[PDB]
């Protein structure tokens, strides 16, 4: 249901481009901002380039009566370094279960990553920001 | 089959080549672009040093790309119902259908042809070469330079030199390639969009029944169809021909232009492989003075003070100690605890001249950072505090004309993005010429606000600042 | 293969180039547009400074766009009713149908071609350059300037200067590009509309009884076809240089681009004022007398009763002296600028100042009498076209003003007021003109933005 | 219930301090970071001053799965000029209604605000970052 | 009743005072900003002076569940010249009739009037802005 | 029915243009001025530019016997800066419910906006004049 929603903000504080790839939502659908009825396909972001001081917002929400919550994974990769994997983010706002899971994986000394604003105990995940910087 | 040797050995043809190509005239590097000077900068030589090159080349490249995407969808829904009884019967039907087709076509074609018919290269001898055949500066240019350096005050000398170089030019071509080059470029773009839709909807009903012969019947029928066709098409064609050398009246006729490439009277300069600053052609004691006077900025090293607060950052932030002396300016915050750089313009403001420095103003929204008053200028640091447009130290912070600065390299500090600050450093170069100052300018990567301006990534050229000029 | 050098080293060819290009004559920037003066402004030089440039260019651009939208709709309705008894049967049928089709098609074509065949650039040396090959003004022009400046009264001097510069010109071309340029332009537009409608209707009925029978019938149909289309084609050729009799043969024109007798000025990259050619003590006097308006700083007083506004409103204090005019309400608390025309009103000369008339309706703001003029401030009060201070309030020629910038004050829209500022570059007075953002009522004139140029006002002058 | 949760992220982005006052949660409760069971009284957040680089995070949620929504109000004030009202912010996460209310009120041309991440449509109100600039 | 109301904004876009006179509402009642329950009299509007660039609001609404509409008249006068009637405005939003009437009557050339907002056909009469301008 | 109606007058008092986008009406139908029977499609206002000192009037009302009231939303976007959002307006004059909602959302400190005339107590929404002034 729409009562389980997540908003993720990739904020490119650093000075170098970041590419978003492998944006897949196992549970739920990706919608626009301020209108949960405007579904957007993953192709709208796959390979998208985010420049310094540019915010990339992807809003996911469980469909009406989905009862499946909102879950998926996405990858941040370096436009250089042959699309090297910068970070692998997995988010899960289950409908059935109160506990949520937002996790980070991937090894790059090249990029520093900060993230905050996610709820893990009960309810929806919330709105999440991820700061990308190319050390 | 004549060559540059035959032209050079004939005074009439040699002088025609010199005159038609402005080989005695320098080039003015105005902000609108290079233009030849109308004043002769060097004395007409008795001969020219040349080599012969007649290796002609024709290269043609054609690239075509097409893309088509046709989408089709259709749906149909049907429902039929009947009820019955020994006295009445009823019936209904509903049939609906929808159809959709969409086609998008994109085409692109570009052709590029270049005909390169060289004749050779002509070289002039610069004084630094030390050879006996050397370009003599025209007596008028030398007299103008002397008169400029004769002015009483430094600003008068600088303005006289600016006028002199605006008339005579700032650079001189010491190596030029003679010949003819013809170029053609075609670009064609095409787009077509076709969209088609159809909707149908038929409804039907019926009722019938009877008793004791008192029978009856009824029927009803409603239908509805809608159609739409939308078609859009665009084409753009652009063709450009450029001729430089050869018979220009044969620009639209490639074969005749190529046939005309052996005629000396049409040979032109098709590229420049060496350019010498007009100041570099002067005698050394005058040369150094002219070079010094042409530097846009003065410079002064001053004491610095750590800016209190900012205790959370990994590196101490320093600023000019005391007030900036009248008429001077400072360039940003730095980690250099030893000294900081003050600058002052050398040329007053004048019509048609881009100033070396620009003023900074408090940001429009959600940003306490300064913004450049003029479009392409740059400043070397972020501001650690609130930028005061009208009060010190913010009133004297200045940005630089883009030609004053070269990209630098960052050097990050701090463990976390909330306190990650760069110490910009010069990019090292083998040539000790494009060298820049190691000001150690500070740039904080994550500015708290929003709408902040681009993160500084530049250092100041050493060639643009004059020290100890006693001014 | 002759160039400008071969033309310039030959006295006959050089003088033909000078004569056919009006290089010794200035341009009279009149009310209508620039036209070259018939009189020679400078003395004929013994030679010309030039550079050679033969980088010819041909560029063609074609654009086509077309669009078609076709809509169709159709309907039908059908009903039938029947009744029976062992002695009677009655039935009736009804059917109708409507059909509607509509096609709108638009086409556009655009072809622009430019043939640019340069020859070089010719430069004249102006006095401010300081070189010895400076251009020399004609003795007749210098004598005319001296006679104008010798008149008894300043207005006589100004009128003499006006006549002199209408004859000789207001600008002089100092850097000119020589060559030939040919341009062709084609625009074609096409629109068609087709519309079709059909409607038809039918009814049947009959009867049987006892034995008997009957019949009836009724057809009915309507049809409409409406078609419309428009086509417009426009072609324009412009030739400047080369053999102009070959304008319609692009190939015979690109062939004549090497004939020096047809070379013409194809662009001007430096133009210099005719006044800026005069000796300095006369140059200053002439540029002073050419200023349209005299200026005078006066004292200011506050218009009270404007409490609901961020800033106090100030107007020229006292009565405006005989012959002067003020330029609007300002926020500056110390001084206001009075102006006065220097040239009397005369046929065919746009006045510096336009009178203002109370607005058409539902606005209590003034309007400019002359069409394109501008005034600098919104009016804070009831504008009286008949009584002071409104009687002495004026707008300006569009050449007197340049766009300013706003410094908004106020916390709310119905309170906010702009203070317009010079855009520090053509300097303009920082007069601090006020411009309410939300004007009461409706039908108001456009909000002022501009500021007054400093170059147009002559202070002091003992006038 | 814990399904009703809200995070107030007040982020000073000027160079002058701001103060929280009048911060009370009429409904629900206020808890520590991350954990909702560790309820914390409003006294720890009343009158606190936020510095230019500092962030202050309020974590408010409803009573423990007791079907109780969370609601409250607070004011930002200027300790420089004697705590003159900057803005009044109201949040509400009611159990009964899935809609959420985030209203910002007050007036200062001498101070600016921007907020982001609010979700009034359905579910939890969500973590919201309010950047404060004392223009 | 409350389904029928009228908001009248007498807006002095001129530079002279317009005085409201002989305000009389027959059907319905005069209430106050927003709250249709706070019945207000005419003594707070009669004889008032509406300064230039100042707004005066009259809000009238039918009585609560009275199956009764709204009806009244008021006269703007010119204080300078002996309260000469500038205009007489009559409004009606009857409960019985779906049609609604706003009539601007009287005549004084010295004054120029314009109105917008009136909704006469169906529902409530709407809110009417009356711009007055001595000219 | 027609008893529920809203008239919005966007008055661009500012010096810069403004645009309307995402004008979607879930309940009710847009009609021309003075004739609710004159239905006008939403495309008549999509992408419209309101130049300085120009008023744009959009009227919505529920069809007779609809018992649906009239609801919808629209956005004001600054044409410059890539159609940057200015404000989000949502209106609702429900039939069954005896309360109407007129909500303004969005955070753009560059545009200064005010409005008045909205009536929420009972019946139709009314005629609302919204002043828009970009700064």
């Amino acid at each position: 249901a729409y009562a389980q929603w997540v908003i993720i903000i990739i904020h490119n504080v650093g000075s170098q481009d970041v590419k978003i790839k492998n944006l897949k939502a196992s549970w739920g659908k990706l919608h626009a901002d301020g209108d949960k009825d405007a579904e957007v396909s993953a192709s709208n972001y796959e390979g998208k380039i985010v420049k310094p001081d540019e915010k990339l917002q992807i809003n996911a929400s469980g469909r009406s009566d989905a009862a499946e919550g909102t879950t998926g994974t996405f990858d941040l990769v370096d436009p250089a370094d042959g699309d090297k994997q910068v970070r692998h983010f997995y988010w899960d706002s289950p409908w059935g279960s109160k506990t949520n899971t937002w996790t980070v994986s991937g090894s790059n000394t090249k990029w520093m990553i900060e993230y905050s604003g996610q709820n893990l105990d009960s309810g929806a995940l919330g709105t999440i920001t991820v700061d990308t910087l190319k050390k | 089959g004549d060559t540059l040797n035959d032209v050079i050995q004939d005074p009439t043809r040699r002088n025609k080549l010199i005159n038609d190509n402005n080989l005695l005239k320098g080039i003015i590097m105005g902000r609108d672009g290079p233009v030849p000077s109308s004043r002769e900068l060097i004395v007409r030589p008795d001969t020219l040093r040349a080599i012969i090159n007649n290796r002609a080349t024709i290269e043609t490249t054609t690239m075509e790309a097409e893309f088509t995407e046709t989408l089709m969808e259709s749906n149909y829904n049907s429902a039929s119902v009947k009820v019955s009884a020994p006295f009445i019967t009823a019936n209904s039907e509903y049939s609906e259908s929808s159809s959709f087709k969409n086609t998008e076509t994109e085409k692109s074609m570009y052709t590029s042809s270049r005909y390169l018919f060289p004749q050779g290269r002509i070289d002039f001898t610069t004084p630094d070469s030390g050879f006996d055949d050397v370009i003599k500066l025209s007596p008028q240019f030398t007299s103008g330079v002397q008169a400029a350096l004769a002015k009483a005050t430094g600003t008068e000398k600088r303005e006289a030199l600016q006028n002199l170089f605006q008339e005579y030019g700032h650079v001189f071509r010491t190596k030029v390639h003679i010949g003819g080059v013809l170029s053609a470029h075609t670009m064609e773009t095409f787009s077509r969009s076709e969209n088609e839709t159809e909707v149908k909807q038929d409804v039907k009903a019926g009722l019938e029944g009877a008793v004791k012969g008192w029978g009856g019947g009824a029927t009803a029928g409603h239908g509805n169809t809608q159609g739409t066709i939308t078609t859009s098409q665009n084409r753009k064609l652009n063709v450009k021909y450029i001729v430089n050398g050869g018979d220009y009246t044969k620009i639209q006729n490639t074969e005749e232009w190529v046939a005309s490439t052996n005629q000396s009277e049409h040979w032109r300069v098709i590229e420049v492989t060496e350019v010498t600053a007009v100041a570099d052609l002067l005698p050394q004691p005058i040369r150094g003075q002219v070079k010094d006077l042409l530097k846009p900025l003065l410079g002064k090293w001053v004491d610095v003070e750590k800016v209190p607060g900012l205790e959370s950052l990994p590196v101490s932030v320093y600023r000019p100690k005391g007030a900036i002396p009248a008429g001077w300016f400072w360039l940003g915050d730095t980690a250099d605890a030893s000294k900081a750089l003050l600058v002052k313009p050398t040329l007053p403001a004048r019509s048609g001249r881009n100033p070396a420095l620009t003023s900074l103003h408090q940001g429009s929204g959600m940003t306490e950072q300064p913004f450049v008053d003029l479009p392409q200028y740059q400043y070397l640091s972020t501001y650690f505090g609130s930028f005061a447009h009208d009060t010190p130290p913010g009133s004297t912070l200045r940005g630089l004309r883009p030609d004053h600065v070269l990209p630098g390299r960052y050097e990050m500090h701090g463990d976390t993005i909330s306190t990650a600050v760069y110490v910009t450093r010069p990019v090292d170069v083998p040539f000790p010429e494009d060298e820049c100052f190691d000001l150690k300018s500070l740039v904080r990567v994550k500015l708290p606000g929003s709408g902040n301006p681009p993160k500084p990534r530049s250092a100041l050229k050493k060639s643009m600042v004059l020290f100890d000029s006693g001014e």
